[PDB]
């Protein structure tokens, strides 16, 4: 499996701890599916952390609450009623397994020639977003359990313009 | 980490070095005397 | 001789007998574990003997109740 | 330029400004590589050893006497000197075992094959050797820097970072 | 499909709306899988709506909440924090998709010349349990919105000795 989309400089084939050693194409396909889905989720999650720092929807999630009062980070998993979170989870699942409001043919453009290049770019961005989402989670959760413990104030510490 | 604990671990190391020197002596001879 | 129902269930447990791994097997792990156990035992013995004094551990009757 | 030594990496290439791996013998280059590997192994261990005891002093986790005056790991020479002496002695004994068993040219293969894991292919191995070497080089530099800095201004690593405004804790 | 498993005397082949005409056997397999899974879950429901009315486990589901106070039924949801609910949902999924902790071979017996009779019993029990859960949910929710509605203030009305 040394020649399959994902081999890019600097590291030629990054399987240090021998995971692709004795596997059939089915297991590597499962691994690639997990990688691609994880990466997409991470990119969307990073964009989601950034954007509610300067824009919040105008509706009222949950009976009361309102979309403009909820905290932004690791919180907001404990400020939205559990029933709503479960319904969101199952809707994402419907889009995931059944693939429903998520297969519109206008979403598969004709990548004339550049198909492999764009697949490689998408995978690499997924990797970067997975690391970024880990960093954001660590900073927020640690500075929530003990306010401070990093010195760096603000949730998105890096883009100071958002004043947050 | 009191004085007692430091002395105890240092004693463990002394036992280690004693066993080690005995083993080193045995290895040297046993080999040079098949 | 007299195969009993239980015996049928427990047969695989006693099936293999005399099987052995050649060449010292996992003996060095046994040595490591035995040594660490010896260290643990001397630690406990010297704490109980008050020959090894540690903060927050007073070998005396205490008020559990 | 090089003769097949697994080292040499993209950042630079074949780093040999002084011309040592041309004025040496076939056995001399082998000894040089062994020297490198061993120094690196020790160093890496020493860097981790500097980091963890010192941090345990910073966190008040070993009492209020562990590395008493400042917190420097170079202070064991004052508190518990005989412990350090016996530890160097035990290291010396196990390394005499090395010198006795291993033969010239090896001195790095501890025959720890089943007792541990290893990459299964061959290319990955070449990579792992290069890694071991690189981590060792960085650790050598780090150990020299730690020792020099601490001998300069008696102050632990993390505290030297906290003061002088280089961290945010 | 008028000979597949699932035909008993009261209402032999139940398909009034014609939902199983022209379908391929692959789908009818999926439909039967859904029926069995729903039936098992509904049995476990109709058994989990009853047990807490006289026996609460004792532990602490979340850092402050105790399974001695959270009300039973469609009310416990908004008590257990959403992160805990999620941490469950995903584990149940681990048992459902990757088949972990639920495939122990010594749980699958050899029904022999009964494997066509016990499966039918399981299916019919599931069919009854689904309707039982429907009724329990109706009572519970209708009273959780407007307390006192239907008059029967208790929960498991049909088992009065329990003192619901
Ligand atoms: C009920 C809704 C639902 C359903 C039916 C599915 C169905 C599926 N997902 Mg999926 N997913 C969902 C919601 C759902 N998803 C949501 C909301 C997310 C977050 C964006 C994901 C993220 C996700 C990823 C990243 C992956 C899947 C995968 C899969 C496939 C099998 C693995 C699986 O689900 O077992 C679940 C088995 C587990 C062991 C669960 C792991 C639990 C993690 C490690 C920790 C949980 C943290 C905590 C509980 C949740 C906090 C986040 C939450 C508050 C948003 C399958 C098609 C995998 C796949 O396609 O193939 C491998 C895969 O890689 N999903
Ligand atoms: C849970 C997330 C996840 C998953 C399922 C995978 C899965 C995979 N990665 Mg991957 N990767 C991840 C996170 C993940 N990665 C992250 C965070 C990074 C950034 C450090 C990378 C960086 C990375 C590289 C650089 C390479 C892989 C490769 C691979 C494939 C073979 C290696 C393997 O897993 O065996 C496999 C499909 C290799 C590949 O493309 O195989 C063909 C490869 O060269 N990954
Ligand atoms: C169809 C349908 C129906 C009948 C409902 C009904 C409900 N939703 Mg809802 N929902 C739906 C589709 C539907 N949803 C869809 C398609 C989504 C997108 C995933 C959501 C996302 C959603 C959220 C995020 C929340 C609700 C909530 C609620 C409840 C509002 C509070 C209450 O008691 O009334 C209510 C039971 C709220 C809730 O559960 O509060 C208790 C809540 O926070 N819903
Ligand atoms: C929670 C709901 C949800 C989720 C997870 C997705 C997820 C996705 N949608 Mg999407 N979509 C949704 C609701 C959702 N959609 C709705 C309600 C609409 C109607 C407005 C669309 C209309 C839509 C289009 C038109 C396209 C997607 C596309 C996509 C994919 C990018 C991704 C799989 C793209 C594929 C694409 O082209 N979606
Ligand atoms: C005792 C330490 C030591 C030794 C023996 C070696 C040995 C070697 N290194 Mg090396 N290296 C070291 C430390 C060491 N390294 C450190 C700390 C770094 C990080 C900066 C590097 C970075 C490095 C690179 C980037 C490369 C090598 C390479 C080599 C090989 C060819 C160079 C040569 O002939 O030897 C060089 C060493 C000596 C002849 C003896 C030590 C040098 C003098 C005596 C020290 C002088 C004091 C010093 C300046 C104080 C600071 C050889 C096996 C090259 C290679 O892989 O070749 C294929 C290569 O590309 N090394
Ligand atoms: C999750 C809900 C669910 C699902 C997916 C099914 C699915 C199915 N049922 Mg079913 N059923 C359900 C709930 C459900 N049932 C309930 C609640 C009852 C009790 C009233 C029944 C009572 C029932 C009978 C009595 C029969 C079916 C039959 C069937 C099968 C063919 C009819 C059909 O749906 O097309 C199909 C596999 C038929 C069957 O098994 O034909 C082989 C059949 O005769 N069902
Ligand atoms: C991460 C958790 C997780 C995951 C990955 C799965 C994965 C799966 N489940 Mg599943 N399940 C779970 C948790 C999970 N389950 C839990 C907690 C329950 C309740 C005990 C169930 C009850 C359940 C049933 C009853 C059925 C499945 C089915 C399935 C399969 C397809 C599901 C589908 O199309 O999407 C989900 C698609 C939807 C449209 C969601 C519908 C949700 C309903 C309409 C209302 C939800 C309201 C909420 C509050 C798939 C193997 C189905 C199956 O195997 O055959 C098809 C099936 O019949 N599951
Ligand atoms: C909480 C998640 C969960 C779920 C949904 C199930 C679900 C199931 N288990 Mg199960 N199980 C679980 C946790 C779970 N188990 C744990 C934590 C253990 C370890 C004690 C077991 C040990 C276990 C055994 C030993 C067996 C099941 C069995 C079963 C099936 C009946 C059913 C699919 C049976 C199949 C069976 O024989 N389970
Ligand atoms: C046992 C058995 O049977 O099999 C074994 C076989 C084998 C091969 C042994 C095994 C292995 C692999 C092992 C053990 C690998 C270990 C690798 C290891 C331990 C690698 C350390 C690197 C540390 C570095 C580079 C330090 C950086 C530190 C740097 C660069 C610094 O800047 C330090 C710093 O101080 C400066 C200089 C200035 C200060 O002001 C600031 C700070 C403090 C930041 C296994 C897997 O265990 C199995
Ligand atoms: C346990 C518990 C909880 C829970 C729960 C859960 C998971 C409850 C689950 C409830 C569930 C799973 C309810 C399914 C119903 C499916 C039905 C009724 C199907 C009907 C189908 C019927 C009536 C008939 C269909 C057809 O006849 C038609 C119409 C024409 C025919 O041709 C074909 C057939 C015969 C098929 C909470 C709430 C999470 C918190 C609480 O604290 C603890």
């Amino acid at each position: 499996f040394e020649n399959e989309l994902g081999v890019i400089a600097p590291t030629g084939f990054f399987d240090p701890l021998g995971f692709t050693q004795d596997i059939d194409q089915e297991k590597f396909d499962q691994y690639r599916t997990a990688e691609l889905k994880h990466g997409r989720v991470a990119q969307l999650a990073v964009v989601g952390y950034v954007v509610p720092e300067f824009f919040r929807w105008g509706f009222d999630i949950a009976p009361g609450i309102a979309c403009a009062d909820v905290p932004n980070g690791v919180a907001a998993i404990n400020a939205i009623p559990a029933l709503g979170w479960a319904q969101i989870i199952f809707a994402i699942g419907a889009v995931d397994v059944r693939g429903w409001f998520g297969n519109f043919d206008i979403g598969k453009p004709d990548l004339k020639g550049k198909e492999e290049e764009r697949a490689l770019q998408e995978l690499q961005h997924g990797r970067l977003a997975m690391l970024a989402i880990l960093e954001l989670l660590r900073h927020d959760s640690q500075n929530l359990v003990k306010p401070g413990f990093d010195g760096l104030d603000n949730l998105i510490t890096g883009l100071p313009f958002l004043y947050n | 980490m009191t004085a007692s604990l430091s002395n105890f671990i240092a004693s463990l190391i002394a036992g280690g070095v004693v066993v080690g020197v005995i083993a080193i002596a045995l290895i040297v001879i046993s080999k040079s005397d098949r | 001789a007299l195969r009993t129902r239980l015996g049928e269930i427990l047969r695989p447990l006693n099936a293999e007998y005399g099987k052995v791994a050649p060449g010292w097997g996992t003996t060095p792990i046994m040595g490591i574990v035995m040594l660490a156990f010896l260290i643990f035992l001397v630690i406990i013995l010297q704490i109980y003997n008050s020959s090894l004094i540690i903060e927050n551990v007073d070998v005396d009757w205490a008020n559990g109740i | 330029a090089p003769p097949g030594l697994v080292g040499a990496l993209p950042p630079v290439g074949f780093f040999d400004p002084a011309g040592f791996a041309a004025k040496a013998s076939p056995e001399e280059l082998s000894r040089y590589r062994e020297v490198e590997i061993m120094h690196g192994r020790f160093a890496q261990l020493a860097v981790l050893g500097f980091i963890i005891p010192e941090k345990c002093a910073y966190d008040g986790s070993f009492g209020d006497d562990f590395l008493a005056p400042t917190g420097r790991a170079l202070e064991v020479f004052n508190t518990d000197p005989l412990w350090l002496g016996l530890t160097l002695a035990v290291i010396s004994a196990l390394e005499t075992v090395r010198l006795i068993e291993t033969e010239p040219g090896t001195r790095t293969d501890a025959k720890i094959e089943s007792l541990g894991w290893r990459p299964k292919t061959e290319s990955e191995y070449i990579n792992y050797q290069v890694r071991e070497l690189q981590q060792g080089r960085l650790a050598m530099l780090a150990f020299a820097g730690e020792v020099a800095q601490e001998l300069v201004n008696d102050k632990p690593l993390l505290v030297n970072l906290q003061d002088s405004g280089f961290v945010s804790w | 499909f008028e000979n597949e498993l699932g035909v008993i005397a009261p209402t032999g082949f139940f398909d009034p709306l014609g939902l199983s005409k022209n379908i391929s056997k692959e789908k009818f397999d999926e439909y039967r899988t859904a029926e069995l899974k729903h039936g098992r879950a509904a049995m476990l429901a109709v058994l989990g709506y009853i047990a807490p009315e006289t026996y609460r486990f004792g532990f602490d589901i979340a850092p402050g909440v105790s399974t001695y106070d959270i009300p039973n039924g469609v009310a416990a949801i908004d008590y257990i924090p959403a992160l805990g609910w999620a941490q469950i949902i995903f584990l149940i999924g681990a048992v459902d998709y990757w088949g972990v902790l639920g495939d122990f071979s010594f749980g699958k017996p050899d029904l022999g010349d009964k494997e066509e009779e016990r499966k039918l019993q399981e299916l019919q029990h599931g069919r009854l349990a689904m309707l039982a859960f429907l009724e329990l949910l109706r009572h519970d929710s209708q009273n959780f919105v407007s307390p006192g509605f239907d008059g029967y203030d208790k929960m498991i009305t049909g088992l009065p000795f329990m003192y619901g």
